[PDB]
C-alpha cells in the first residue's frame, strides 16, 4: 500500500525482520507473494510446504516465486492443513515475520471452508451443511431460490444451475466441497479395474496423486504435468485408485485412441470393459462402464442421432465416480464447459500440460473443476532426467529490405503472410535443417500459415502435413519419419500442436507462430520433451528454435509468447547470426528470387 | 487393500523442528 | 593510471616532484618488473655507462620487456645518456630513501563516500557542502546552470556512478589534481602528499578536501596529526540474477538500491532484500541517460552474490545478451554530421578531391559507384577553399 | 552541388522505413536529400530529432511492454 520513491512498495514499517534471517530462507510479502531460496539447506522442506499452500508463478533456478490465494488455501485445507498447521510453520520459516493482512487472509480462507458441502446422490445434488446458520444467511439473495428446483441440513438444487451457484459461492465466501468418498459408497458398485505391477510411477507422479488423495476421499482438482511426464499414466492411476465408473474426455480422435491404448497398457481391466463413445467407431458404450469420449460429442448442441441420443441419455442417467478431463485449458469454452453440467460426476479430475490462456477464463477452472492440486516443476524434472533438457533459442532473422518496405507501407494485415515468408528466415531455416540433418537430429518444423508452410515444403521438397491432409497419407508420412533413415524431418501445421503421439525429435524449428499464444508455444515445446533412452540433462540433446523476424510484430508476439516458458525457467538464448550461413549455399541468394517470392506473396491476396 | 496415497499427506516439513 | 599521470609531465616539474621523503619510492614501486633492478644497480655509480651494455644486459628472449622498461624510464627521465647515469638529485634522494638520511577508519571512509554518492544521485537527504558541490560540478560529471535549483547529473555522471569504488575514487582524484592546477593550487605539493600517504594554506585546503572525501580523519578537532583511512593508501557481492530478468539484491544501504533502480524497475523492498526487474524501459532509460551495457554488466558481475559464483559464467548468457542487444538497438541509427556533393562532371576531379580529403582526414564516407562523398562541416570550409582555388 | 544536412547510416530495414517515410510524407517533407548507399541516407539536420522519435515509436510497436 505504501510506495517508495521508486516503483517498489515500501514495507519498512509494515513487518519486522527476524534476527536469524540467514537461517530463515523464506519471504512473505503483504500481497501474498513469497520468494523462496533454492540454495538454502532446507530448500526441499520449504518447497514442499510452499507447494502445498501456494501455486507457483515463477520458478527460476535461484529464487522461486509463489503466490497464495483462496483456492490454494482451500486445497491446503482439503489435504488437511489447518489454519494453525500452516500459519505457525509459515511464521517459523519466514525470515521477516507474517504481515497481519496475510494472517487474517489465511484465517478467513481456512475458516470459510467445509461449512457448505455439495453431494450428488440418486441424480440429485444436495447442498449439505452441518451448520444451519450458513444456509440461513446464504438464502438472502433471490438467485438461490430461483436456482433451487421447484443438524446436517441439505436441500436439492437444479442440475443446470450448479455452475452459476458454485461461482456465486466462491465470491460469497463459502466454497463448496467436492470430495468423493469412494471408500464409503454403496450406491454405485465398484468397477473391476486394477493397476498392474508393470506400470511404474515416478516420484513426482506419486506426489501429485498423494496431493489429490490427501485423505481417504478423493479430491476434485487440476494436476498440471508435462505431456512427456506421463499425465496419461497419472490419470489411469487415479481412475484405478478410484475403483469406480470413470469417464475420460479427450479433445480429438487421436486423444481418445491414445487414452484407450493407455488404459489397456497400464490397467488390467479387460478390453471389452472399455468403450469408445466416438461417432467414427463405437464399442457398445452402454455395455461397459469405463468410457472414453470427446467434448464435442458430449456437448453437441445440434440434432443428435438416434444411437448417440440413447448413449447420451444413458450417460446422463448414470452417475460417474470419476470424470477425467484431458487438456482442461479448453474447458472454459462455452460448449466444452456445458459438458460439465451435462454429465454428473462426484470428482472431475483435470489433466493438462499447458494451463495458460489469454482470456481471463483460466481462473474459472478453479470452480469449474477445482483448485490446481499439483503443478510439476519442469526444472526439477529436467535435473532428474525425466524430461529431456532443451536448449531454447530464438533465431533473429533480419528482414529483407523490399519485404520490410511493403510490410511497413501497408497498414493492412497481409504482414502475417509477409513477415512469416521472408528470404532471410527461409535461408536460416534451410541452413538449420541442413545442419541438423547432417547431425542426424529429427526435425519437426512448425508454421501457422498453411500457405507459407506449403511454399517452404515445396521449395525444400519435404512432406508437409496440414488439416485436410488425408489420414492415410498422414500416417504414412509419420511412419516414414519414424523409420526411414533417408528422411528425418516433417513439416507439421497447427494440427500438430492440437493432439498427437509423435516420435521423439531432437530439434523443433518454428518458422511461424499463430500469435501471442502461450498455449501453442508450450504445446509445441512439449513434443521434444520426450526423454531419450540414455541421454543426459547437461548434454542439451534437445533443441527448440523459434525463428523470428527482426523489427516486426513477430518480435512482440514471440516476447509475449515465451512468458510461460521463462516462468517455468527455460532461458531463451537470442541468436543474431548463424556461423557458416555465408559459406553454405542456400536458396534466395540473389535479388531475383526474393522478387518472385514477393510477387507471389502480393498476388496471394 | 488401499493405496499409499489414501493414507494421507507426507508432510515432508514436519520432520524439521526449531 | 598513475603511470600516465606522471608520464604527462615536464622535466622541470619532474625533478622538483622527486622530493626526498617519498616520491623516489612511490615512483620506484611503479616500476613494473626490471627497471627496479637497474635502478638499484646504478644507484651507487657516479660514472655513466654506454647504452650498448644496457641493450645487451637482457637475453634475447623477453627483450620487449627491456625496450618497454627503457622507454618508460626515459620518459620518466630517471637517467640521462650524457654521451646512462641517473639524475644526481634522484640518486641522492633514493640513497636517502635506502639506508640514508583502523576498523572505525575504514567504516568512516565507507560512510563518507556513501553520502558523497548519495549527494551525487538525486537523494533528498545528503551532506551539504558548497565547496564539494562546485568541485563536482567543475569535475565534468555535474552541471547546475542554476544556483537556486540543485544541480542535476550529466551523462558522464551515471558512468562515473556505476564504476567500482577503487577506479571511481582514482578518477575522482585525477580530476581533482587537474582542477587543482586550474584553480592555482600547486600540483607538486599536493601530489607528494598522496605518495607519502602510502607509506601551508594549500596543504590545509587539500587535506580538508581529502577529509571531505573521507580518505583521512584527524579525529582531534582538525589537529596536525592525521590517520589515513584504507582508501587513502590507494567485498562479497549481494545481487542474485535470474533467467527472467529479475534481480534479488541483499541491500540495506539506499545507495545500492538507487544504483540498481538507475537501470532496473523496482518491485518489492524487504528489510534485507529488494526485488527489481531489468526491463526494456529501464535499460533503455539508462542507455539514453548515457550508460552503456558494459558498465551495467560489470556492475552486476562485481556485485554478484556468492550463490551464482559457482555457475560459469557468473552472469547468465541470456541476461548479458539481452542487455547488449537492448543497447545496440538504440544506436542502430548512427548520426554523423556531413556535407554531400552532387553533379560531378568528371570522375577525375572527384577522385582528386577524394585523395585530398583522405590526406586531410576530412572525408567521412565515399561512394565511387555513385560518384559522391560526405564531408564534415569542419572540413567543409577546407574543401570549399580548395574548390575556390581550383 | 553542395547540400547541407546530416548523414545517417542504418540497416537496410531501417533505410527502407526511412524511404517509406519520405515517399508517404509521414513527416510532411521529402527529408531524404539523397541515398548515399543501401545503408546510408542524407536527411536535413533540423528534422533528425523527430525522425529519431518516430524510430523510437516503431521500436515501441515492435517490442512487447514487459
Amino acid at each position: 500500500t505504501k510506495v517508495d520513491e521508486y516503483g517498489a512498495k515500501d514495507y519498512r514499517l509494515q513487518m519486522p525482520l527476524k534476527d536469524d534471517h540467514t537461517s530463515r530462507p523464506l519471504w512473505v510479502a503483504p500481497d501474498g507473494h513469497i520468494f523462496l531460496e533454492a540454495f538454502s539447506p532446507v530448500y526441499k522442506y520449504a518447497q514442499d510446504f510452499l507447494v502445498a499452500i501456494a501455486e507457483p508463478v515463477c520458478r527460476p533456478t535461484h529464487v522461486h516465486e509463489y503466490k497464495l490465494t483462496a483456492y490454494s488455501l482451500y486445497a491446503a485445507v482439503s489435504v488437511g492443513l489447518q489454519t494453525s498447521d500452516i500459519t505457525e510453520y509459515l511464521r517459523k520459516l519466514s525470515k521477516t515475520g507474517v504481515p497481519d493482512g496475510i494472517m487474517q487472509f489465511i484465517k478467513l480462507c481456512t475458516v470459510s471452508y467445509g461449512k457448505v458441502k455439495l453431494v450428488l446422490k440418486h441424480n440429485r445434488y444436495f447442498v449439505e451443511s452441518c451448520h444451519p446458520d450458513v444456509i440461513q444467511h446464504l438464502l438472502q439473495d433471490p438467485v438461490i431460490r430461483e436456482c433451487r428446483l421447484r443438524q446436517t441440513v441439505s436441500f436439492e438444487v437444479k442440475q443446470e444451475m450448479i455452475e452459476e451457484l458454485q461461482k456465486r459461492c466462491i465470491h460469497l465466501e463459502y466454497p463448496l466441497l467436492a470430495e468423493y468418498d469412494f471408500r464409503n459408497d454403496s450406491v454405485n458398485p465398484d468397477i473391476n479395474i486394477d493397476l498392474k505391477p508393470t506400470a511404474v510411477l515416478r516420484p513426482y507422479q506419486e506426489k501429485s496423486l498423494r496431493k489429490m488423495f490427501g485423505n481417504g476421499r478423493a479430491r476434485s482438482g487440476v494436476i498440471v504435468l508435462p505431456c512427456g511426464a506421463g499425465k496419461s499414466l497419472v490419470g489411469v492411476t487415479a481412475a484405478c485408485t478410484v475403483r469406480k465408473r470413470c469417464l475420460v474426455l479427450g479433445n480429438s480422435a487421436v486423444s481418445v485412441e491414445q487414452w484407450k491404448a493407455q488404459f489397456k497398457m497400464w490397467s488390467t481391466i479387460d478390453d471389452s470393459q472399455i468403450c469408445r463413445f466416438t461417432s467414427d467407431a463405437k464399442d457398445k458404450p452402454i455395455g461397459c462402464s469405463v468410457a472414453i469420449s470427446t467434448y464435442s460429442m458430449l456437448g453437441h448442441t445440434t440434432k443428435r442421432s438416434w444411437e448417440a441420443e440413447r448413449v447420451m441419455e444413458w450417460l446422463k442417467t448414470q452417475e460417474w465416480g470419476l470424470m477425467i478431463l484431458d487438456e482442461v485449458h479448453t474447458i472454459p469454452a462455452k460448449m466444452f464447459r456445458r459438458v460439465l453440467t451435462i454429465v454428473q460426476a462426484h470428482c472431475k479430475l483435470g489433466l493438462t500440460a499447458t494451463l495458460v490462456r489469454e482470456d481471463d477464463k483460466i481462473v474459472d477452472l478453479n470452480f469449474l473443476i477445482g483448485p490446481k492440486l499439483y503443478e510439476a516443476n519442469w526444472m526439477e524434472l529436467q535435473n532428474n532426467g525425466y524430461i529431456a533438457k532443451v536448449q531454447c533459442a530464438e533465431v533473429w532473422c533480419p528482414m529483407s529490405p523490399e519485404f520490410y518496405r511493403e510490410y511497413v507501407a501497408i497498414k493492412t494485415k497481409k504482414r502475417i503472410l509477409l513477415y512469416t515468408m521472408n528470404p532471410n528466415k527461409f535461408r536460416a531455416c534451410q541452413f538449420l535443417i541442413k545442419f541438423h540433418e547432417r547431425r542426424n537430429d529429427k526435425i519437426i518444423v512448425f508454421a501457422d500459415n498453411v500457405f507459407a508452410l506449403k511454399e517452404y515444403a515445396i521449395r525444400l521438397n519435404k512432406p508437409y502435413i496440414y488439416g485436410p491432409t488425408s489420414q492415410g497419407e498422414r500416417m504414412q508420412i509419420l511412419q516414414n519419419f519414424k523409420h526411414n533413415p533417408k528422411i528425418n524431418t516433417i513439416f507439421i501445421s497447427k494440427v500438430g500442436d492440437t493432439s498427437f503421439d509423435l516420435p521423439e525429435a531432437n530439434v523443433l524449428i518454428q518458422i511461424s507462430s499463430h500469435g501471442g499464444s502461450r498455449r501453442q508455444e508450450a504445446q509445441r515445446l512439449g513434443r521434444v520433451l520426450r526423454a531419450k533412452k540414455g541421454m543426459v540433462a547437461e548434454e542439451y540433446n534437445a533443441f527448440f528454435y523459434s525463428l523470428v523476424s527482426q523489427d516486426t510484430q513477430e518480435m512482440a508476439y514471440s516476447t509475449k509468447r515465451q512468458r510461460f516458458l521463462v516462468d517455468q525457467g527455460y532461458s531463451f538464448k537470442v541468436i543474431t547470426k548463424l556461423a557458416g550461413m555465408e559459406e553454405e549455399d542456400l536458396a534466395f541468394s540473389t535479388k531475383e528470387e526474393q522478387q518472385q517470392l514477393l510477387q507471389k506473396v502480393l498476388a496471394a491476396t | 487393500r488401499t493405496k499409499r496415497w489414501e493414507g494421507g499427506y507426507e508432510r515432508t516439513w514436519e520432520i524439521l523442528k526449531e | 593510471n598513475l603511470q600516465e599521470f606522471l608520464g604527462g609531465l615536464s622535466p622541470g616539474v619532474l625533478d622538483r616532484l622527486y622530493g626526498h621523503p617519498a616520491t623516489c619510492l612511490a615512483v620506484f614501486r611503479e616500476l613494473p618488473s626490471l627497471a627496479k633492478n637497474w635502478v638499484m644497480r646504478m644507484l651507487f655509480l657516479e660514472q655513466p655507462l654506454p647504452q650498448a651494455a644496457v641493450a645487451l644486459w637482457v637475453k634475447k628472449e623477453f627483450s620487449k620487456a627491456q625496450e618497454e622498461s627503457t622507454g618508460l624510464l626515459s620518459g620518466l627521465r630517471i637517467w640521462h645518456t650524457q654521451l646512462l647515469i641517473l639524475n644526481p638529485i634522484f640518486r641522492q634522494n633514493l640513497r636517502i630513501a635506502l639506508l640514508g638520511g583502523v576498523p572505525s577508519l575504514d567504516k568512516y571512509a565507507e560512510e563518507r563516500w556513501e553520502v558523497v554518492l548519495h549527494f551525487m544521485v538525486g537523494s533528498p537527504s545528503a551532506a551539504v557542502s558548497q565547496d564539494l558541490a562546485q568541485l563536482l560540478s567543475q569535475a565534468g560529471l555535474m552541471k547546475s546552470t542554476e544556483p537556486g535549483e540543485p544541480p542535476c547529473i550529466t551523462s558522464a555522471g551515471f558512468q562515473f556512478l556505476l564504476l567500482d569504488t577503487p577506479a571511481q575514487l582514482w578518477y575522482f582524484m585525477l580530476q581533482y589534481l587537474q582542477t587543482a592546477q586550474s584553480r592555482g593550487m600547486d600540483l607538486v605539493e599536493i601530489l607528494s602528499f598522496l605518495f607519502q600517504l602510502s607509506f601551508s594554506d594549500s596543504l590545509l585546503n587539500f587535506l580538508q578536501h581529502l577529509r571531505e572525501f573521507g580518505l583521512v580523519f584527524q579525529r582531534k578537532r582538525k589537529s596536525r596529526r592525521y590517520y589515513p583511512t584504507r582508501l587513502a593508501i590507494n567485498q562479497p557481492g549481494f545481487i542474485v540474477v535470474e533467467t527472467n530478468y529479475r534481480l534479488y539484491a541483499y541491500t540495506e544501504s539506499e545507495l545500492q538500491i538507487a544504483l540498481i533502480a538507475l537501470f532496473s524497475e523496482m518491485l518489492y523492498r524487504f528489510p534485507n532484500m529488494v526485488v527489481a526487474q531489468v526491463t526494456r524501459e529501464s535499460v533503455q532509460q539508462a542507455i539514453a541517460s548515457g550508460i552503456t551495457a558494459q558498465q551495467i554488466i560489470h556492475f552486476l558481475r562485481t556485485r554478484a552474490h556468492p550463490v551464482m559464483l559457482k555457475q560459469t559464467p557468473v552472469l547468465p548468457p541470456t541476461i548479458t545478451d539481452q542487455i547488449r542487444l537492448w543497447e545496440l538497438e538504440r544506436d542502430r541509427l548512427r548520426f554523423t554530421e556531413g556535407v554531400l556533393y552532387n553533379q560531378f562532371l568528371s570522375q577525375v576531379d572527384f577522385e582528386l578531391l577524394l585523395a585530398h580529403a583522405r590526406e586531410l582526414g576530412v572525408l567521412v564516407f565515399e561512394n565511387s559507384a555513385k560518384r559522391l562523398m560526405v564531408v564534415t562541416p569542419a572540413g567543409h570550409s577546407d574543401v570549399k577553399r580548395f574548390w575556390k582555388r581550383q | 552541388n553542395v547540400l547541407k544536412g546530416v548523414l545517417i547510416e542504418c540497416d537496410p530495414a531501417m533505410k527502407q522505413f526511412l524511404l517509406y517515410l519520405d515517399e508517404s510524407n509521414a513527416l510532411g517533407k521529402k527529408f531524404i536529400i539523397q541515398d548515399i548507399d543501401d545503408t546510408h541516407v542524407f536527411v536535413i539536420a533540423e528534422l533528425v530529432n523527430v525522425l529519431q522519435e518516430r524510430v523510437g515509436e516503431l521500436m515501441d510497436q515492435n517490442a512487447f511492454s514487459l
